[PDB]
RNA sequence: GCUGAAAGCAUCUAAGCACGAAACUUGCCCCGAGAUGAGUUCUCCCUGACCCUUUAAGGGUCCUGAAGGAACGUUGAAGAC
RNA sequence: GAUGUCGGCUCAUCACAUCCUGGGGCUGAAGUAGGUCCCAAGGGUAUGGCUGUUCGCCAUUUAAAGUGGUACGCGAGCUGGGUUUAGAACGUCGUGAGACAGUUCGGUCCCUAUCUGCCGUGGGCGCUGGAGAACUGAGGGGGGCUGCUCCUAGUACGAGA
RNA sequence: GUGAAGAGGGAAACAACCCAGACCGCCAGCUAAGGUCCCAAAGUCAUGGUUAAGUGGGAAACGAUGUGGGAAGGCCCAGACAGCGUCGAGUCGGCCUGCGCGGAAGAU
């Protein structure tokens, strides 16, 4: 998980959902490009 | 349910493989239910219990008709035991140290020794400044209580001398090494509260 | 001179109240109104002229938003780090009829007086409570 | 909205008991019972069922889209079933079922057993597979996550407890 | 994580459901009804006469003195008192 | 018309930007062990040599030897080594008296606690006739650390180690 | 300009800010700033909107299919966008703008 104020899609595959208020990029391809905003 | 039991005082057995338990002794004598509580009547299921014996003149009308109630003679005192759903018992009903007799950990509960009004060292384990090196009349004085003018107060629940022991105090865990119906003993292993001669509740052990 | 309501003579009624569904703030704002007397003509800010009022069902009040969750009780115990705090839905659990009782001593006036004002109401958890013999009048709140 | 807009077929069998809310619906498999949100109406008719969103409810027509898709589901299911299929990988990774409850070794110092659901019921037809099946698409799913999550499938040998179905990303160690 | 639309797909979430730590609430120990919101249960005790007057939850006289308590004494593994 | 100042000792108390223990995501994470980020403040969190030291370096431990706030917490609680009185000397500056963000040896630390607070322990009245007991539990406090070994198993993992 | 040398009402409390300049008395009335659910005097006032964050009732660069409004673009029954040859009405990403969200750790 990265952790950063500044949270956004870093290849085709990753995708914008918010979850309880957060707003998370979530990427079936790459798991490293899993974050969360904060 | 427990039973009410005095402190004999302490002793050993000696095992068959060369062990030396340290025992105490407690006199557990037939505690008689006084009192059958219930849901309906007290909000609560238990029993009142009375052992030993009181002189005829020492109890009061008030205490005698209590126990005449019952049906049951005056012992030294009355104890009360929460029951688990389980069990039941009667008014009058006898119940003695056999109560234990499969019975393998026990919690004790007496009344501490009282040591009187203790300091920090004794009631805290405080460390004492130095005995040399010129201290001045603080030696098993307390040191400082508090900070400044933040928080410019004492803390509640701060350390300090006054009363130690003579309190309840519970011992958790104890192995029952013998029961005894005949001569109404129960050994445990190890050292209870209270001085020798002091009421004991003992119970089946809770962990 | 203006007219004083007098303590020994002062007339209080019984009322009885369901807290179920109603807005904790909203109801609460309407029971310590009728516990001071400011319904009353005879009103006087010296005097109790309020009504006793029972309150059933105080585990079915409700709250809006996320308050359920998010509304937290604050106490301190008075010793050092003694800060405690229950939310809304752990005092249902717990002590329902506090959730009403603390909301209700929070509007009513501070000092002896608003003490004595408090001691007229009477909240229950259930739909039954132990006051048939003071005849409550249903109230609509 | 398009979900909920497409109404769901009721086949022959298949009961439905509307009542405000509650779809309690009972084909020949089994029976199933959901309610449902306020901001659905469902209209049986025509052995068919529709939905819509209700007036004072802005989300109205996201809850037809749940709600038509959890009925499609329920309407399947009791006519069909739903059936779900585990592997197990790993060296002398067994599975075995024992009335309704699995029975794991997965590699642990202990035998992990797991209590199947009522309604769900499970069998395997090897020691390296295992079957679930069931009414519901909910349940199954969970069950089959509670079983995964035991031992998941590891990124360097796929070893563990994989749906069948899946496909389990590799990568060479440093 | 499951199911799941809004967004035909996808999506742990918006409806719904599961899991998840020495933190939290309990469970363990101790205090604790001045908890003035002063709670409960069991037992015990007291069943005379009369007068006065702004007559009222009023003020006396005689008779009576319970249960129990205290006091005093001998004291304690209880205690500065 | 005075708020005692470094360091130590005694006793702490809070924050969390977490040192250990607990939970977890990513890894250029095979395992073992690391790296990095997130959650988490329940409890725990060295002794010595040198120096007034805090610190630091060093020795040897530990699961770890956390970072801060609290008048750089705490002298009406202790110390008095540092430092900043009066003595004396060296280097240095000055014709000199003397002086030094230099050094060196020596050099008085008061207070019987009224109030708040805190630790204990009684007396009074209340609680609606009086009394002796046993209780219920609103509420409050205490406690909460962790090593190593063995088994599982030389098993999973690994070319082996 | 006010305080100083200025009381009263408001801004929780708050010389210097806002309203306003106290000759004395009144258990009369109207207003100012500021207010009108309860503490606490007065609207649980009316009408139409926005917000779901207790935002309101701390904090930026920057991040984001939160949600309301406006003006244009593109493609689209010569079948779009998605899932895909098929299936049948919208679909795509910028612009402007109202109100919210994350970014946001501290000591009794
Ligand atoms: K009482
Ligand atoms: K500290
Ligand atoms: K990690
Ligand atoms: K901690
Ligand atoms: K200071
Ligand atoms: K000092
Ligand atoms: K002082
Ligand atoms: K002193
Ligand atoms: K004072
Ligand atoms: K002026
Ligand atoms: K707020
Ligand atoms: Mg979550
Ligand atoms: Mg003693
Ligand atoms: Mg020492
Ligand atoms: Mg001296
Ligand atoms: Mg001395
Ligand atoms: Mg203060
Ligand atoms: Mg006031
Ligand atoms: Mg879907
Ligand atoms: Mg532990
Ligand atoms: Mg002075
Ligand atoms: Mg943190
Ligand atoms: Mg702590
Ligand atoms: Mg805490
Ligand atoms: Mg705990
Ligand atoms: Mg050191
Ligand atoms: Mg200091
Ligand atoms: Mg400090
Ligand atoms: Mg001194
Ligand atoms: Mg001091
Ligand atoms: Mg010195
Ligand atoms: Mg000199
Ligand atoms: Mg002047
Ligand atoms: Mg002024
Ligand atoms: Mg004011
Ligand atoms: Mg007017
Ligand atoms: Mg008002
Ligand atoms: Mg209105
Ligand atoms: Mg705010
Ligand atoms: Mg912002
Ligand atoms: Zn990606």
């Amino acid at each position: 998980m990265k952790v950063r104020a500044s949270v956004k899609k870093l290849c085709r595959n990753c995708k914008i959902v918010k979850r309880d208020g957060v707003i998370r990029v979530i990427c079936s391809a790459e798991p490293k490009h899993k974050q969360r905003q904060g | 349910i427990g039973l009410v039991g005095k402190k004999v005082g302490m002793t050993r057995i000696f095992t068959e493989d060369g062990v030396s338990i340290p025992v105490t002794v407690i006199e557990v004598e037939a505690n008689r239910v006084t009192q059958v509580k219930d849901l309906a009547n007290d909000g609560y299921r238990a029993i009142q219990v009375t052992t030993g014996a009181k002189k005829a003149n020492r109890v009061t009308k008030p205490e005698a008709g209590h126990f005449a109630k019952a049906g049951v003679e005056a012992g030294r005192g009355l104890w009360e035991f929460r029951l688990a759903e389980g069990e039941e018992f009667t008014v009058g009903q006898s119940i003695s140290v056999e109560l234990f007799a499969d019975v393998k950990k026990v919690d004790v509960t007496g009344t501490s020794k009282g040591k009187g009004f203790a300091g920090t060292v004794k009631r805290w384990n405080f460390r004492t400044q130095d005995a040399t090196h010129g201290n001045s009349l603080s030696h098993r004085v307390p040191g400082s209580i508090g900070q400044n003018q933040t928080p410019g107060k004492v803390f509640k629940g701060k350390k300090m001398a006054g009363q130690m022991g003579n309190e309840r105090v519970t011992v958790q865990s104890l192995d029952v090494v013998r029961v005894d119906a005949e001569r109404n003993l129960l050994l445990v292993k190890g050292a209870v509260p209270g001085a020798t001669g002091s009421d004991l509740i003992v119970k089946p052990a809770v962990k | 001179k203006t007219f004083t309501a007098k303590p020994e003579t002062v007339k209080r009624d019984w009322y009885v109240v369901d807290a179920t569904g109603k807005t904790l703030g909203r109801l609460a704002t309407e029971l310590a109104r009728r516990l001071r007397g400011k319904h009353k003509a005879e009103y006087t800010p010296h005097v109790d002229t309020g009504d006793y009022i029972i309150v059933l069902n105080a585990d079915k009040v409700a709250v809006t938003g996320n308050k359920r969750t998010d509304k937290v009780y604050y106490h301190h115990t008075g010793h050092i780090g003694g800060i405690k705090q229950a939310t809304f839905e752990e005092m249902i659990a717990r002590r329902p009829e506090r959730v009403i009782e603390i909301a209700v001593k929070g509007m009513l006036p501070k000092g002896p007086l608003g003490r004595a004002m408090f001691r007229k109401l009477k909240v229950y958890a259930g739909n039954e409570h132990n006051h048939a013999a003071q005849q409550p009048q249903v109230l609509d709140i | 909205s398009r979900v909920a807009k497409a109404p769901v077929v009721v086949p022959a069998g298949v009961d439905v008991k509307i009542n405000g809310q509650v779809i309690t619906i009972k084909g020949k498999n089994g029976e199933l019972t959901r309610t449902l949100n306020d901001a659905v109406e469902v209209k049986h008719a025509d052995n068919t069922l529709t939905f819509g969103p209700r007036d004072g409810y802005a989300d109205g027509w996201a809850q037809a889209g749940t709600a038509r898709a959890l009925l499609n589901s329920m309407v399947i299911g009791v006519t069909e079933g739903f059936t779900k299929k585990l592997q197990l990988v790993g060296v002398g990774y067994r599975a075995a079922v024992k009335g309704n409850v699995i029975n794991l070794s997965l590699g642990f110092s202990h035998p992990v057993d797991h209590q199947l659901p009522a309604g769900i019921t499970a069998e395997c037809p090897t020691q390296t597979e295992i079957v679930l099946k069931g009414a519901d698409k909910q349940v199954i799913g969970q069950v089959a996550a509670d079983l995964r999550a035991y031992r998941r499938p590891e990124p360097y040998k796929g070893k563990g407890v994989r749906y069948a179905d899946e496909v389990v990303r590799t990568k060479e160690a440093k």
